[PDB]
C-alpha cells in the first residue's frame, strides 16, 4: 500500500530539503541586500515622519534589543528567502508526486493554476511592498509621533513586515482560487452564500491560529478575511 | 494550545451560537460527533 | 430542550456584542484621553526618578518598539473601555436570561450583590490607580535607575497596567463574595479552613493560567491569592 | 504500596523546597553582585564594539523596557541562584530517596557520577562565561553595528544569558554521561550508531520543546545536539 | 498548553504532593478518576 | 502546545519520514501504538 509511495515521497522530500538548504546559503550570501530591501520602507517612514515632527516643534531609528537579534534576523530573512527560492523545486517535486494520480482531463488545469496562482502571489507581495507599505508605515508611525518615540526594533519588525508581505500574497490568491473554481464550474453564487454560516466560524478559527492569543488580533484578522470572502461572492456572481 | 487561548475559544463559540443559531447547531453537533466517531472506528 | 434557551441566548449575545461594538467606537473617539489617563502615572514616575537621578549625579520616556504599536495600543485600550462600558448591558442581558430561573427567595439578593460587586471593583480599580500605582511605579523604576536606562515601551506597559488594575479590582471582589456568602450563610470558618488543601492547588492552577509559563510568575501571583484566602478566612471568622 | 513512599517523598520534597527558599533569600541579598557578574560581559562587548564603531566613523547601553523589568530580573536571577545553591540539598535528598533501592554493586558508581557530572557542569558554565561569551557577544554585537543601534534590554538578556550558561553545562554533561555508560559497559559504538535513526527524531523533538515555535530556532538547536551525538560516537569508539 | 509550561505542571504536582500528603491524595485520585469516568458515560 | 508549534510538528515528521524511510517506519508506528496501548491497560 504505502510501501511504494513512501519510498517515492522520501526521495522527493530529500530534494526539497536540499533546495531549501542551497537557497539558504545563497540568501545568506546576500543577506545585507535582502535586509536593506526589507528595512528600506521603515527608513523612509521614519525620515518622512521626522520632517513632520520637526516642523510642528519649530529622535527615532532602527534598533535591536537582543544581543543575537541582528544575527537571528539575518538568518530568519535568509531562511524565508531560501524557501521562496526553493519553491520552484518544491512545487516541481510536488507535481511529480501527484502527476500520475491526476487524470488527463484535469492535468491541463494545474499548470495554468500554478502559473496563475504564483503570478498573483508575486503581485500581492509587490503591491504590499510598493503601494500599501509606504502609506501604511507612515500613517502608523505618525499615530504615536506626538506621544511616543519610535525606537523600532528589527526583531519584531521582520516578523511584522514578512507577515504583511506573505499575507497580501495569499490575500490576492483567494480571489483567483475562487475564480479558477468558477470557470470550470464547481460552486455557484448560492453555494458560497448558504455556506457562509459555517465559513464565518472557520474564519475565526483561522484567525486564532495566525494571531497571538489576544481577541483583538483575532478580530483584526477576521475582518480582512470576511471581506475576502465577500469579494469572492461577486467574483462567482459575475462569472 | 497551538496559538489559541482560552478567551480565543469563547469568541469562536460566540460566533457559533450567533450564526448557526437555534436550528442547524444541533445538526452540526451531531455531524461533528459522527465525524469524530468516523475516524475512531477507521 | 435547548431549543428555546438557544433561541433566547442568541438574541441576548447579539445585544451584548452590539453594546461592545458601540463602546469600542465611543472609546476610540476618545482614545487620546484614555491613553493619557493610563500613561499619566508612568510620566510622573519617570519625572520623579529623573529628578532623583539628576540629584545623585550632581534619560527615559515612553517609547514604542513596534511600527503598529501606537495604533494597536489605542485599539486595545479602546476595546477594554468598550467592554467596560458595555458591562451594564452585558449584565442586564445576563440577568434577564437567568431571572425566571432564580427563585423569588434569592432574586432579591442578586441586585444588591451586583451593586456591591460593581462598587467594590470600581473601588479596587481606583485604589490601584491612585494609591498603589504612584508608589509602586516609582519604586520599580528607582530599582533599576543606577544600572539601566528606563526606555519603557507602550505595548507592554498597557498590558501590565491593565493587568494591575483588573487584578486589584477582582482582588477587592474576593473579600466581598465571601462576606456575601457568610451573611446569608453557606460556609463557615471550618469549611474554608479544611478545604485549604485543595484550595492551594486550585490557586496554583489559576496562577499558572494567568501568568506566563515562568514558575517565578506563578509564585508571585499565587502569593497574593494565598493572602486573599487568609483575609477571607478572617472575614468569615469575624461574622 | 505507595503509602510509605509518599510519606517519605513528601518530607524530602519539603526540605528541597525550603532549600530553594533559603537560597533565594541569600541570592536576593547579593542580587547586585550576581547581576553585575551576569551583565559584565555585555558591558565589555558594548564598550569593545563602541571603539570599533567610533573608529570607522572617524550609542548603545543596557536598558529596561518594562516597568517591573529591573525588579523581576533581580528576582529571576536570585531564583536561579537559589536553585543552584539548593542543588547539594536537593541531590542529597534525591540520593537518600533512592539509596536503599540501588544495590551495593552500583551504589559506589553514583557518588563518582554525581561528583563527576557536577564538576563537568561547573566547567561548562565557566567555559561559556570566560571563553565563549567574550568572543560570541562581541561578534554578535558587531554583526549589526553598522545598521542598527544596540539598545539591549535586561529582561531578554537574562533569558538569553542563562540559557547559554545552563545549555553549555549540559552540553558538557552529555559527553561524560556517554563515557560513564561506556566504561562500565552498557552500549557500544554499533548501538549508538544503529539507534541514530530514532535519535535524530528525538533531537528534533527536544529542540522543539526548548525553543520558541519558530522552525529556525529548532534547527539552530538541533545542530549542536547532532554534533554532541557525533562526539559521543567517538567517545565510545575510543573506549 | 493554555499558558502553562511543563514546569508549571511540575510545581502544581509538587504542591499537591506536599499538601494533600500521604493520605487524602489517593482519595482525590479516585475521586478525579470517578469524575473523569462520570463525564465519559454521560 | 508546550512550546511546539504546528510548523514545528511537520519538521519533526519530516525527519521521521526522511530518516526512518520506507521500512522501519511501520515498525515504529506499531511500537508507538503498542506503547500507547501498554499505558492504557495498566
Amino acid at each position: 500500500s504505502m510501501k511504494p509511495h513512501l519510498a517515492e515521497l522520501r526521495q522527493r522530500l530529500a530534494i526539497s530539503v536540499l533546495a531549501v538548504f542551497v537557497g539558504f546559503i545563497i540568501a545568506f550570501t546576500f543577506h545585507n541586500a535582502i535586509l536593506g530591501w526589507i528595512t528600506k520602507p521603515l527608513n523612509n517612514a521614519l525620515i518622512q515622519v521626522g520632517k513632520i515632527v520637526e516642523k510642528r516643534e519649530m529622535n527615532g531609528m532602527i534598533t535591536t534589543h537582543q544581543v543575537g537579534g541582528a544575527f537571528f534576523v539575518a538568518l530568519k530573512v535568509s531562511f524565508f528567502a531560501g524557501i521562496l527560492m526553493a519553491m520552484p523545486v518544491i512545487l516541481w517535486q510536488l507535481w511529480l508526486f501527484i502527476a500520475p494520480g491526476l487524470y488527463d482531463n484535469e492535468k491541463k488545469m494545474v499548470l495554468p493554476f500554478v502559473v496563475g496562482g504564483s503570478v498573483m502571489f508575486l503581485i500581492g507581495v509587490l503591491f504590499a511592498y510598493y503601494v500599501v507599505t509606504p502609506f501604511g508605515f507612515q500613517f502608523l508611525i505618525t499615530f504615536g509621533s506626538f506621544l511616543y518615540t519610535p525606537l523600532i526594533n528589527i526583531e519584531d519588525y521582520v516578523g511584522f513586515f514578512t507577515k504583511i508581505l506573505i499575507g497580501f500574497g495569499i490575500a490576492f490568491e483567494l480571489p483567483v482560487v475562487a475564480y479558477f473554481l468558477a470557470l470550470l464550474g464547481l460552486i455557484t453564487d448560492k453555494t458560497l452564500k448558504d455556506y457562509f454560516k459555517y465559513a464565518i466560524v472557520i474564519i475565526f478559527l483561522l484567525a486564532a491560529f495566525l494571531t497571538p492569543p489576544d481577541v483583538l488580533t483575532q478580530l483584526l484578522m477576521a475582518a480582512p478575511l470576511i471581506l475576502l470572502y465577500g469579494l469572492s461572492i461577486l467574483i462567482v456572481h459575475y462569472v | 494550545m497551538f496559538g489559541m487561548g482560552f478567551s480565543e475559544i469563547l469568541v469562536i463559540a460566540l460566533v457559533a451560537i450567533l450564526f448557526l443559531g437555534p436550528d442547524k447547531l444541533p445538526e452540526a453537533m451531531v455531524q461533528i460527533a459522527k465525524f469524530f466517531n468516523s475516524v475512531r472506528k477507521t
